[PDB]
């Protein structure tokens, strides 16, 4: 059958780098089937409470899922999203950016 | 309103 | 969207779970873009629950009776996946996945626009029901053994009548009641930066939006890149587009919710 590979994005609620209360969101999509392994890190440790929204899927039939945890960002502290999935051979890690 | 009739293949 | 029109969708997953029990149903509802309920059959509840505050203005009859319709899905479609075994001669050491969706639409006015009825098996079109809410679309020879089933017992007729009636009725209740929710719209908040740039809209209701990148006041293709509409978490959703070589460009933003395009200075 056809196994479509997950599309990763993690990225910040609303704007912000400093002392101000955000939520830190990786967005996966495009994906099937619906196993999945999100994990939020920071500099490189899980974070133990990370929350997701209810599966559903786009009009390809393919899965989006949107796990996120509550933060206060600062300037220096860094995140990351590990994401496995069965067309992953291994974790995929996308670093926060912008 | 969910539908109230579900059928099998 | 621009029409006007409102839509209520209902989507359910079902996994199945070789050796580790019964499969795994996830049901939701949304109201255009905004979720409203949800039943997952790992939860201890059991029972469909809310998840916008609008819904909970419902009546208590209402949750038990909507309960008790999903919860047939997902029974009925515990049989469906172990028919679909037999019709594709798979074994029952795999894990596989049957998908529905169904729902209406309905106008600005609220009149009946549009019914959905479709099923996939493993990720790609098993069964649909046709526009005209009377025919089937089967897509592989496993559905057209379904397909005639259905025929026979004319499952389209029972069906068009739910999506015509009881359909529209709750997608009208569901929107006049989530009106201070419902029929609103957040316009995008727009910037932009450089690197040795891209525009930015965020905090946007609907989903619906498209950002374009014209140089010199012509569309530009090439160079640009455009990410996929997601989600913040809060209700609204966020959106960018990208393309030395520099001042000549300009990216144009378009929203149901902007009161006329925007256009950014970088």
């Amino acid at each position: 059958m056809i196994q479509r590979t997950p599309k990763i994005q993690v990225y910040s609620r609303h704007p912000a780098e400093n002392g101000k209360s955000n939520f830190l969101n990786c967005y996966v999509s495009g994906f099937h089937p619906s196993d999945i392994e999100v994990d939020l890190l920071k500099n490189g440790e899980r974070i133990e409470k990370v929350e997701h929204s209810d599966l559903s899927f786009s009009k390809d039939w393919s899965f989006y899922l949107l796990y996120y945890t509550e933060f206060t960002p600062t300037e220096k502290d860094e995140y990351a999203c590990r994401v496995n999935h069965v067309t992953l051979s291994q974790p995929k890690i996308v670093k926060w950016d912008r | 309103n969910y539908n109230y009739l579900f059928r099998l293949f | 969207s621009v029409d006007g029109s409102h839509s209520m969708r209902y989507f359910s997953t079902s996994v199945s779970r070789p050796g580790r029990g019964e499969p795994r149903f996830i049901a939701v509802g949304y109201v255009d873009d905004t979720q409203f309920v949800r039943f997952d059959s790992d939860a201890a509840s059991q029972r469909m629950e809310p998840r916008a505050p609008w819904i909970e203005q419902e009546g208590p009859e209402y949750w038990d009776e909507e309960t008790g319709k999903v919860k047939a899905h997902s029974q009925t479609d515990r049989e469906n996946l172990r028919i679909a075994l037999r019709y594709y001669n798979q074994s029952e050491a795999g894990s596989h996945t049957l998908q529905m969706m169904f729902g209406c639409d309905v106008g600005s006015d609220g009149r009946f626009l549009r019914g959905y009825h479709q099923y996939a098996y493993d990720g790609k079109d098993y069964i649909a029901l046709k526009e005209d809410l009377r025919s089937w679309t089967a897509a592989d020879m496993a559905a057209q053994i379904t397909k005639r089933k259905w025929e026979a017992a004319h499952v389209a007729e029972q069906q068009r009548a739910y999506l015509e009636g009881t359909c529209v009725d709750g997608l009208r209740r569901y929107l006049e009641n989530g009106k201070e929710t419902l029929q609103r719209t957040d316009p995008p908040k727009t910037h932009m930066t450089h690197h040795p740039l891209r525009c930015w809209a965020l905090g946007f209701y609907p989903a619906e939006i498209t950002l374009t990148w014209q140089r010199d006041g012509e569309d530009q293709t090439q160079d640009t890149e455009l990410v996929e509409t997601r989600p913040a978490g809060d209700g609204t959703f966020q959106k960018w587009a990208a393309v030395g070589e520099e001042q000549r460009y300009t990216c144009h933003v378009q929203h149901e919710g902007l009161p006329k395009p925007l256009t950014l200075r970088w």
